[PDB]
C-alpha cells in the first residue's frame, strides 16, 4: 500500500511540474497581449474625453 | 499759495492713478495635462 502511494505522489508531482511548464509557455505571451490591449483602451478612452473637453 | 502747492500734489495723485491703470496684460498659457501624465498619475495610485 505505501510503496504504491509513494510512487503515485512522485508521478502526480512530476505531472504537476510537466503541466505547469506547458501552461507557463502558453500564457506569458497572452498576458502581455491583454495588458497592452487594456492600456491601449484606457488611453483611447481618455483621448475621446479630452477631445470632448 | 497753498492752493498752488496742492495742485502740484493733485498732479502727483493723477500720475499715480495713470500708472495704476496703464498697460494691456499679455496672454498667459497655463501648464495643462497630457495623457502621458494623467495615465502616469492614475497608474501610480492603483
Amino acid at each position: 500500500p505505501v510503496v504504491i502511494g509513494g510512487v503515485a505522489m512522485m508521478v502526480a508531482g512530476a505531472g504537476g511540474i510537466t503541466a505547469g511548464a506547458i501552461v507557463l509557455h502558453n500564457s506569458l505571451g497572452a498576458r502581455q497581449d491583454l495588458y497592452q490591449k487594456r492600456s491601449s483602451l484606457n488611453s483611447e478612452v481618455l483621448i475621446a474625453t479630452q477631445i470632448g473637453n | 499759495t497753498a492752493a498752488d502747492t496742492t495742485v502740484k500734489t493733485v498732479l502727483t495723485d493723477v500720475t499715480t492713478i495713470k500708472a495704476q491703470m496703464a498697460g494691456v496684460s499679455p496672454l498667459q498659457v497655463p501648464q495643462t495635462d497630457t495623457i502621458a501624465n494623467f495615465v502616469a498619475r492614475l497608474a501610480a495610485l492603483e
